[PDB]
């Protein structure tokens, strides 16, 4: 869900 | 109101995951920023015509290390400025700025430290939270772990940042459980704990200094936000957190009415108080900075973009809101810091790059 960096 | 003056980038290409000003630098020296990423820490000084000198890294020996964070403080008997930095090994390392050499370090987290935070009353307490559920307060003067904060009642998931109130009585803490939590360090156990720290000196007995084992927060809620809460800050005796959902909520333990050192750890209620709605920044570990007096509070988000609000207003959903963009600075903001006297705002990106506004 929750992603630190960007794809 | 900013204007940017300069721009550059680091040559390792990796996320800037942190920025910290010098608010210890001396009078008549010029001011100095650490940015910390990919496994070094670096030292720029802010000079006239926006430029950024380049001064000294330090390199970590372990290239898979990532140091996530930074805080200034100074050696308490000498005046000299210190630098603490951590992140991915866990091990906080005491940085001499002068010269860049490790002066020590610290091991203990089970994992990753996510923030570093000193006291805002003893330059030698220093606050550490962890992906390992837990935060860690060290005295850095007898090099002591004075307690950790943690247990079932503690944080369930990755501590990500906390905040001493203005007098360091108390911190508040969160994490990826969505809750907020306080730990009161002001308490007759706490405040000898401390007081106990100062007297060891392990040449001068047989006994292992013995840590604080607190495991119950003295408030804890997750009526604030709904995910992973990130950033969070006093404003007075009120809350600034944000979490990944486009908003910082000003908020307070309790009801209306209610004086934050009455609240009891079975306390039930939050008051909202404001809310500052803004866009596209919907990663987790992007954090809001204040200046030295908290006039202000600066935000960047996912695609490069300057939020600033002015808190210099009765009430705090009455904050003015100002933003500052750049057409080539289009990579995550992850930190802001301002200069102690508020003329200098930096911002730092995932893609290395660092960016200088000047009021």
């Amino acid at each position: 869900r929750h992603r630190k960096v960007l794809r | 109101s900013f204007k940017c003056v300069n721009s550059l980038k680091e040559d390792h290409n990796q996320p800037l995951f942190g920025v910290q000003f010098n608010w210890h630098s001396k009078e008549g020296d010029p001011l100095v920023f650490a940015t910390v990423g990919s496994n070094r820490v670096t030292l720029y000084e802010c000079h006239s015509q926006g430029e950024i000198r380049l001064l000294q890294s330090y390199v970590d020996a372990d290239a898979d290390e990532n140091f996530y964070t930074c805080a200034w403080t100074y050696d308490s008997n000498t005046s000299h400025p210190l630098l603490a930095v951590a992140g991915s090994r866990g091990i906080i390392r005491i940085i001499n700025p002068i010269t860049m050499q490790c002066i020590k370090h610290y091991v203990g987290h089970g994992n990753a430290i996510n923030e570093l935070k000193f006291h805002p009353r003893d330059p030698n307490l220093l606050l550490s939270v962890s992906k390992d559920h837990a935060l860690r307060l060290w005295n850095i003067q007898t090099d002591t772990l004075v307690a950790i904060f943690g247990g079932v009642e503690g944080h369930r998931d990755e501590v990500l940042s906390a905040d001493y109130d203005l007098l360091g009585e108390k911190i508040m803490s969160c994490g990826m459980d969505h809750s907020l939590k306080l730990w009161r360090i002001n308490s007759k156990r706490m405040m000898n704990a401390i007081k106990e720290s100062y007297d060891y000196n392990p040449n001068k007995t047989n006994r292992p200094f013995i840590s604080q084992k607190i495991h119950f927060p003295d408030f804890s809620t997750r009526d604030i936000h709904r995910n992973y809460v990130d950033c969070v800050r006093w404003l007075g005796d009120l809350i600034l957190s944000k979490s990944c959902e486009n908003a910082i909520v000003c908020w307070k333990p309790g009801k209306m009415e209610d004086d934050i050192d009455k609240i009891k750890p079975s306390e039930s209620n939050v008051t909202i108080l404001g809310r500052f709605d803004y866009s596209q920044c919907d990663i987790w570990y992007m954090r809001f900075s204040t200046d030295f007096w908290q006039k202000m509070l600066a935000l960047g988000n996912q695609v490069g973009k300057l939020y600033v609000w002015d808190l210099e207003v009765e009430d705090p959903h009455k904050a003015k809101c100002t933003t500052l963009t750049h057409h080539k600075c289009g990579a995550a903001i992850r930190q802001t810091s301002f200069s102690r006297d508020s003329s200098i705002l930096i911002a730092v990106c995932d893609d290395a790059s660092i960016w200088r506004w000047d009021r």
